[PDB]
């Protein structure tokens, strides 16, 4: 494998705004892509698995979509808890790389 | 048990739009499949549905007389038609088959959700 990149590296939004974040792949990666959440100084949180399935206890306003090489995340309305980072990985074989993430700040 | 929906779009209030919900990985039976919608910031709801053996139509209070329905079992797909649209119909339509239409106690189904295609209305 995974050679990942994403854009934009920073974002500015208020409460209730529709935000998005896109990370793409160089080649076919199918559709089992995850989305993560990370607060500063705390444990990471999970939001989306396999780019279509919403887990139990995760609120439904986090929605993901995408197939093939292009992927995206969609939030219907921002929340005070939603100001954090995002990541997207894949586990086809076992080398381990990492991305650069993004940031959402108060405007 | 995978359901894929298509047919949404951005239309004015009053213009119809024929969407779809295709059932894949579904063994053929008398499944009663329903609809629901989601607004940002609140919980869940339910709209209407049709049971098996054709016929057996029902709706809610505010969606009667303006929803057209037809089911084709050969294509494993559904055609649904709108009429006299309003401003509260900005919905991402989910089809949920409830996956247990047994001969005895056909009610109490376990709803399974699809993906949906967004429909946006704007005056």
């Amino acid at each position: 494998d995974i050679q990942m990149t994403q854009s934009p590296s920073s974002l500015s939004a208020s409460v209730g705004d529709r935000v998005t974040i896109t990370c793409r792949a160089s080649q076919s990666i199918h559709s089992f892509l995850s989305w993560y959440q990370q607060k500063p100084g705390k444990a990471p949180k999970l939001l989306i698995n396999s780019a279509s399935t919403l887990q139990s206890g995760v609120p439904p306003w986090f929605s993901g979509s995408g197939s093939g090489t292009d992927f995206t995340l969609t939030i219907s309305s921002l929340q005070p808890e939603d100001f954090a980072t995002y990541y997207c990985q894949q586990s086809y074989i076992a080398p381990w790389t990492f991305g650069q993430g993004t940031k959402v700040e108060i405007k | 048990v995978q359901l894929v929906e298509s047919g949404g779009g951005l239309v004015q209030p009053g213009r119809s739009l024929r969407l779809s919900c295709a059932a894949s990985g579904f063994n053929f039976d008398d499944y009663a499949m329903h609809w629901a919608r989601q607004v940002p910031g609140k919980g869940l709801e339910w709209v209407s549905g049709i049971s098996g053996n054709s016929g057996s139509v029902e709706y809610a209070d505010s969606v009667k007389g303006r929803f057209a329905m037809s089911r084709d079992n050969a294509k494993n797909s559904l055609y649904l038609e709108m009429n006299s649209l309003r401003t509260e119909d900005t919905a991402l339509y989910y089809c949920a088959k409830e996956t247990t239409p047994w001969g005895i106690y056909r009610s109490g189904g376990l709803d399974v959700w699809g993906q949906g295609t967004t429909v946006t209305v704007s005056s």
